[PDB]
């Protein structure tokens, strides 16, 4: 199959800035018939994809002319001359030269730029309600941070626990353009009571050292 | 059937 | 040109699913109906396409013999059947007319899970602001709704997408308020899971 390599995975922009998204195919998309079936779609949040550019450089019905596409052979680029708010979302290239199957790039998320912000880290012990049923979940919120990339570890009595972790992440905040993350570590009550120190440890651009919040079970 | 985006998909003529 | 797809599907491993796509606007028999699915991760994978004037099909070999596409011309409706389901098949499935216009998607969840009510747990602490939360653990299927103080607390909230793990979903939500507001005032999460008849208010009490 043709593999479509998209770069970058994530493209932070300020409104009004230029944006360029590149797609490189694993072989030429020039068909023996002389056409290049390389198309671009945008999927806005909570929406289905919509066609923007077809056959490399043709804008689809209704598409604003800030969108343009160019390229040839194995390399293609979508450009937005001046980004508008409605343009944020996930862009995908797709090929239909070598079919079946049609194939797609992984997607490039156009997101908003803002000032770096350290996460607000909050850690929570199990509730007494959960403990009565024999379970014990520890939760860490890492909130309102920028940029998006973050990594979290749980450390119990100074040792990492990897099993039993459930992580989730919000899309970019509609008011402040930050990101947030929740991490839940689930143990049995017996395992929880076997240890005293619980630590949620993050790495983020905003600190060269780890960012930690801890509690003692008591 | 021949559709412009999809080339030879279900379209012998486009080969 | 509008493509209306059928609602969410839940199946056990090894079972089949059948999804529909009702087309309106343009000529039904003028466009091949393509099908594409969107995995967790947002990647897209083309499944196949059908000509509706006479019914010929083309498949991505990955689905050949597992997927079946059909149409009903008398109702401008296309169907996708997929059998021998596994969790790899949990995805949002789109119909797409000539690769030009997309349906709204149909969620397919493949899981061994029976409907299960969440357990709703408060998140209270063990600065200028204080963050509280609620943990909505071990339910099936989606969706859940969560509010704080019956929707009166809207700013400062982060309600995380649910995650399926070990065949049950967990969700959480944080709310941040000024430190002068709690514990003095009341903060309650309101959780509904209609599939299980669940309607729970969990007041967050200081520990
Ligand atoms: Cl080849």
């Amino acid at each position: 199959d043709v593999v479509m390599t998209q770069t970058p995975l994530s493209l932070p922009v300020s409104l009004g800035d230029q944006a360029s998204i590149s797609c490189r195919s694993s072989q030429s998309l020039v068909h023996r018939n002389g056409n290049t079936y390389l198309h671009w779609y945008l999927q806005k949040p909570g929406q289905s994809p919509k066609l923007l550019i077809h056959k490399v450089s043709n804008r689809f019905s209704g598409v604003p002319d800030r969108f343009s596409g160019s390229g040839s052979g194995t390399d293609f680029t979508l450009k937005i001359s001046r980004v508008e708010a409605e343009d944020l979302g996930v862009y995908f290239c797709s090929q239909s030269t070598h079919v079946p199957p049609l194939t797609f790039g992984a997607g490039t998320k156009l997101e908003l730029k803002r000032a770096d912000a350290a996460p607000t880290v909050s850690i929570f012990p199990p509730s007494s309600e959960q403990l009565t049923s024999g379970g014990a979940s520890v939760v860490c919120f890492l909130n309102n941070f920028y940029p998006k990339d973050i990594n979290v570890k749980w450390k119990i009595d100074g040792s990492e626990r990897q099993n039993g972790v459930l992580n989730s992440w919000t899309d970019q905040d509609s008011k402040d353009s930050t990101y947030s993350m929740s991490s839940t570590l689930t143990l049995t009550k017996d395992e929880y009571e076997r240890h005293n120190s619980y630590t949620c440890e993050a790495t983020h651009k905003t600190s060269t050292s780890p960012i930690v919040k801890s509690f003692n079970r008591n | 059937v021949c559709n412009p985006l999809t080339g030879a998909l279900l379209c012998s003529a486009a080969e | 040109v509008q493509l209306l797809q059928s609602g969410p599907e839940l199946e056990k491993p090894g079972a089949s699913v059948m999804i529909s796509c009702k087309a309106s606007g343009s000529s039904f028999t003028g466009y091949n109906m393509n099908w594409v699915r969107q995995n967790i991760g947002k990647s897209l994978e083309w499944i196949g396409a059908i000509d509706p004037y006479y019914g010929g099909t083309s498949y991505n070999q990955k689905f050949k013999g597992r997927a079946t596409l059909t149409v009903d011309k008398s109702s401008s409706t296309a169907y996708m059947h997929l059998k021998s389901l596994t969790s790899e098949d949990s995805a949002v499935y789109y119909c797409v007319s000539g690769m030009e216009y997309w349906g709204q998607g149909t969620s397919v969840t493949v899981s061994s899970a029976k409907t299960t009510a969440p357990s709703v747990y408060p998140l209270a602490p063990v600065g200028s602001s204080v963050t509280l939360g609620c943990l909505v653990k071990g339910y099936f299927p989606e969706p859940v709704t969560l509010t704080w103080n019956s929707g009166s607390l809207s700013s400062g909230v982060h309600t995380f997408p649910a995650v399926l793990q070990s065949d049950l979903y967990t969700l959480s939500s944080s709310v941040t308020v000024t430190s002068s507001t709690w514990p003095s005032q009341s903060i309650t999460c309101n959780v509904a899971h209609p599939a299980s008849s669940t309607k729970v208010d969990k007041k967050i009490e200081p520990r």
